[PDB]
DNA sequence: AGGAACACGTGACCC
DNA sequence: TGGGTCACGTGTTCC
């Protein structure tokens, strides 16, 4: 009669993990591109790329 | 004998959520508000916190 | 104590 | 087929 917890517990987990899915989709539909599917890995690589990309670019245009 | 085999897969799993971690804080770093932090923040804010850095961006 | 974030191992599916 | 990602349920850690 344990049930009740443990499936409350796999709700709270999955909400977490599509809040995730969520965000991961929002930083590549902003991404300078762009061809889906990147996987989840590949979103946050080229998140990364994009940032010091941005840095480089916009730290030259001065200096 | 194939108790190898689960392991193997197993082990690809644990490869992957490294490199996605390795990913989540190197992308903290490169967050400003995040990095400016003592205690380290969980994994969905850093992304709350990158995506609201990225709208900071377009503004200029 | 107990929940929120985190880590794990495995079944389903894919190329 | 091999070997990879993903969603899941549940074990572990931390506050």
């Amino acid at each position: 009669k344990d049930k009740a917890k443990r499936v409350s517990r796999n709700k709270s987990e999955k909400k977490r993990r599509d809040q995730f899915n969520v965000l991961i989709k929002e930083l590549g539909s902003m991404l300078p591109g762009n061809a889906r599917k990147m996987d989840k890995s590949t979103v946050l690589q080229k998140s990364i790329d994009f940032l010091r990309k941005h840095k480089e670019i916009t730290a030259w245009l001065e200096h | 004998r194939i108790k190898n085999a689960r392991e193997a897969h197993s082990q690809i799993e644990k490869r992957r959520r490294d490199k996605m971690n390795s990913f989540i804080d190197e992308l903290a770093s490169l967050v400003p508000t995040c990095n400016a932090m003592s205690r380290k923040l969980d994994k969905l804010t850093v992304l709350r916190m990158a995506v609201q850095h990225m709208k900071t961006l377009r503004g200029a």
